[PDB]
């Protein structure tokens, strides 16, 4: 089926949140917890020992599908994230599998179309309501969304429109408001009565 | 001739803190907050060009 | 009537933005309403934004996506946007066109009301002076509200905020229907309002119009006036007191600066438009008491300033249209007060008179001057704790350092469920105003002090 | 191919600044290249700006400055800019639009390769793993770069910062324990340092590794944008397609953001922050994401840019994004150049973010990670001795702070301080680098876990 990325996928209903996103982490859960459906922030600079939470959450959590999402990166630093990923292993049943059969990833680097990177975040949340409409408990990781609003940027005076605030348009705050709301448990729409979620796990740099 | 050694540094430094704080706490602040007046009000002055 | 039928055209001649622009129109009429029917069969509804000989500019609500320029109908109503109003609207779920999603019916009209507004002649109209009492000390016994008075929730982005509205909803009454409006707000906010006013049991009193993060983002021009109209409908012809709650007018803004961005007026203060001064006059100036008429709008909107500046054209030019103002400020929020109310920059206009002897008690006046002029000092001294340390203060400056931490935990902090009286309030101001002597509290009189000071 | 003859039109429409309009063109293309010759006779080059039905617009490379609507004969070509790349173009000198200025003749191509370039696929990358020796002891033994880094030299106008790119070129090479080549691009070069280049390069022997490409001032702005492009595409023929390492200077890409913001403007576009095109994020990363290894090829592409920070500013829009595409900094210092350090490279704020990776055994050396951050902590240390001492005077300081002092007065003097000659390989800056770490005993040196302070201390 072909879904146009900027239309929300419909559900039945948006229902609370009452489950939690269980990593394997002490702090976190102990400290800090998530839950399904849940939106969550984290600054990704280097050396911050960020790789444990977008490696946690891909092996560790209660989640069934990963989308990692990686928008505008560097050059070597998307290909750090492709090299890792197909060796992650994960151990359901006691029999040990990758986790490439659960994730898929959105690659954009900096070279990329500038409106391609744009779409990166729209193209991994309408894969992750693809899932979500199936009753899985979508996960998904947008890895430096201050890239993409350094894309949108681009884009705005592209088709020369007035910038607003720090050189960012008008519309920063609401393609983050009409982006972060379709995170959430629902109740699917259809006949053998699912529920599914979604997670996003965003990604800032300050 | 130890006690009153004390007496000397105890009013010298008692005037050097009130000195680092009057810089934290009073003169940089104004002087950021100025700065953030005109990364702002010139940001208008590139919209309206 | 309109008996005539109505012209359904298929001339697009071109489509920019949020704007899709006619041709070919025969005698069109300036804030008209259309009705395009996309290719795949969808309708959206517009409005006309400039006619100029024979084409016109349709403002589409939704969003012009999809639509093209040979197979997209536009049928021309000939009539400006009129909303169905009644009273059975009392209780009933709306969207942000005003279609229901209660899972219920259409409203069965009572009258068609021009949501645009027609203004009251200010002659006739009645001074309001009745206090409300809403509970919240700091908005009560230092910026009190009357009856009429339009008064903002300065406010930014994390605050409570939609507690505390939620709060004097429920405990507002002097010393009564509720208007709810939702602009871009997200789903655990209209979650909130909803459940709130569920488990109160005041749902036969509130209509609700929600226009949520993911609905489009040009009907939110129009919903806070399809909200008013039905507050002028309920307050003006059915002689019933309306609480009008407008949370986040930075989403009206917002989603007016798009629109004129694309139409490409010169723009004013901050990439917003030049008649933002007048459009949030058109809307907050819908308030008040008339003559004749028992009824009466009290209007909440609800702010958030970005990256709380007072100093942005949003607040700024709220606060020369209302009535005063109510400030939510983020520091005393990272102290775990509840509510957060910086009175320091917050305001009342309509206070002056709406207190004093025979309406509330003969000191309202003077104690909430004196507990400003307290707070206003304490935290000066505080800022030259920060130079010269705790040590080099005077026995009459370590009074004002007193003052702060009894003043924002004993009269500032409530609890969302405490429920404090307008005399409550002032005998807990007086026990704030015993920590001074007598010969100190210099914006209180002699009369006043000779009874009220010493217990 | 384009075997077709080529039209020559005369229909000049108009003249306005450096763009010419023509009209009744047969089909136009976006980007092409085409052939003015004027009135006496000066053949200009230009390239089509835009194309409108019958029209199109040219910018003049070289200026409209004879150019009438009645008499200027304008050839199109049919084709867009491309290069001719061959391996025998190492060691020669070419200016920024390819022509050579070292009594050369024209380069025989073995490819015409579109000097825009497609995007690496970023599955087909490998991270960065050995090491680019450069010999300059202030970034291969604390700032150590790797193959495929990208990280730029930051300086200011005055400090030396070209003869550190000359320094870096005559001893670049591999980490030694035939496929190696440097492509330098100087764009915004004056006279006096384009003959400091062509003559240093040319007569130290190593001009047979090195493809120089010299883009003066005094040259036209448009021709100093193709030059980076330029000079990145016959890296990626050399690297991708021969096998070689390449290392990728760019020289003063402040000065490409400075003919590039004066091509926009007189391209009739609106600027965006602080004047600089709204497109500058994707501008230069066009630029600087050529780079890195690849999948089942043995070459690379290393890139060392150099910026010029206006008024020492960091949070200007040049050096803002070039911190935010490339992987760390070097920070040429200014008070190290004014107390006659030679290079004047700081080393508390510079960073390499791929420098764990080039270094370690099998890389360089086993002590390279332990002896790297514990000289940076000692440089440290001795920089607030270095100011206590005068607060508190010398008779005031311990048998401490006169070990961070000593050490500090050998540190600037034997380590950063190399002279413009000496090539000090990579075995040799860490011998330097112990040498310095003997002043202090066995017990001072936390930052060295101790397995490797047995095998490399007593000696």
């Amino acid at each position: 089926q072909v879904w146009p990325v900027r239309q929300v996928r419909p559900v039945t209903e948006k229902l609370p949140a009452n489950h939690p996103l269980l990593t394997g982490q002490r702090v976190l859960d102990a400290l800090f917890p998530c839950v399904q459906g849940g939106t969550t922030a984290i600054p990704g600079a280097f050396g911050c020992g960020k790789t444990v939470i977008s490696q946690s959450l891909s092996k560790y959590s209660n989640s069934d599908v990963i989308i990692y999402v990686g928008c505008g990166e560097r050059g070597n630093e998307m290909s750090e994230v492709l090299r890792d990923f197909p060796e992650l292993t994960m151990e359901v049943d006691g029999k040990v599998e990758s986790i490439m059969k659960r994730t898929a990833l959105v690659a954009n680097t900096s070279n990329m179309p500038v409106a391609a990177r744009e779409a990166s975040i729209y193209t991994g949340i309408t894969l992750s309501e693809y899932f979500r409409d199936m009753g899985y408990h979508v996960s998904m990781m947008a890895d430096s969304t201050s890239r993409w609003a350094e894309a949108l940027r681009e884009i705005s005076g592209r088709l020369a429109e007035m910038p607003a605030d720090s050189g960012y348009p008008a519309y920063l705050g609401a393609r983050l408001a009409s982006f972060y709301e379709r995170a959430g448990r629902v109740k699917c729409l259809g006949n053998p009565e699912r529920e599914g979620s979604v997670s996003i796990v965003g990604a800032v740099s300050p | 001739s130890l006690q009153t050694s004390f007496v000397t540094l105890d009013e010298a430094i008692k005037i050097t803190n009130r000195r680092v704080n009057a810089i934290e706490h009073v003169i940089i602040p104004r002087i950021e907050r100025t700065l953030a007046y005109i990364i702002t009000e010139l940001d208008e002055r590139e919209r309206e060009e | 009537y309109l008996s005539q039928p109505r012209l359904t055209y298929k001339t697009v001649s071109g489509v920019n933005g949020p704007l899709v622009i006619l041709d070919h129109v025969k005698f069109p009429r300036y804030a008209e309403i259309v009705h395009l029917t996309l290719p795949d069969g969808t309708k959206r509804s517009g409005q006309v934004l400039e006619v100029s000989g024979s084409k016109a500019v349709v403002q589409v609500f939704e969003g012009t996506s999809g639509i093209d320029a040979k197979k997209t109908s536009c049928e021309f109503t000939g009539d400006i946007l009129r909303t169905p109003v009644s009273e059975d609207m009392l209780g009933r779920v709306f969207n942000g066109s005003g279609k229901p999603i209660d899972r219920g019916p259409v409203v069965l009209a009572e009258d068609f009301l021009d949501i645009m507004g027609q203004p009251i002649n200010p002659q006739c109209r009645i001074y309001p002076e009745e206090m409300i009492q809403t509970g919240i000390s700091a908005i009560d016994g230092m910026n009190s509200i009357a009856r009429g008075q339009k008064i903002p929730i300065f406010s930014a982005a994390g605050l409570p905020h939609n507690e505390i509205a939620a709060q004097i909803c429920r405990q507002a009454g002097l010393v009564f229907a509720i208007v709810f409006a939702a602009m871009g707000v997200n789903m655990e906010t209209a979650r909130f309002f909803k459940s709130d006013f569920e488990e109160n049991g005041s749902m036969d009193n509130v209509c609700l119009f929600l226009n949520l993060a993911n609905d489009p983002t040009i009907e939110r021009i129009i919903t806070p006036r399809l909200a008013l109209t039905t507050a002028e409908f309920l307050a003006y012809q059915c002689e019933k007191h309306v609480l009008v709650i407008l949370t986040d007018m930075s989403s009206y803004a917002e989603a007016l600066r798009e629109v004129s961005a694309a139409r490409e007026e010169v723009p004013g203060r901050r990439g917003f438009p030049g008649y933002m001064y007048t459009d949030l006059a058109t809307i907050y100036e819908r308030a008040g008491r008339v003559e004749g008429r028992n009824g009466s709008i009290t209007q909440i909107p609800i702010l958030t300033m970005p990256n709380d500046d007072i100093t942005h054209p949003i607040p700024d030019l709220t606060g020369y249209i209302t009535e005063g103002q109510i400030y939510v400020d983020r520091q005393l929020h990272n102290r775990q007060i509840y509510p957060p109310i910086n009175v320091l920059p917050s305001l009342s206009r309509l206070m002056k008179s709406a207190i004093g002897e025979g309406m509330t008690r003969k000191d309202h006046a003077d104690v909430s001057n004196q507990l400003y002029a307290c707070y206003a000092i304490g935290k000066d001294v505080q800022a030259m704790k920060a130079v010269v340390g705790e040590e080099a203060l005077t026995s009459d400056d370590l009074l004002y350092l007193e003052f702060l931490q009894k003043f924002e935990r004993n009269f500032i902090a409530q609890g969302p469920y405490e429920n404090r009286t307008v005399y409550e309030t002032l005998d807990i101001g007086w026990q704030l105003l015993r920590i001074f002597p007598k010969e100190m509290l210099k914006r209180i009189p002699q009369s006043t002090l000779s009874e009220f000071y010493p217990r």
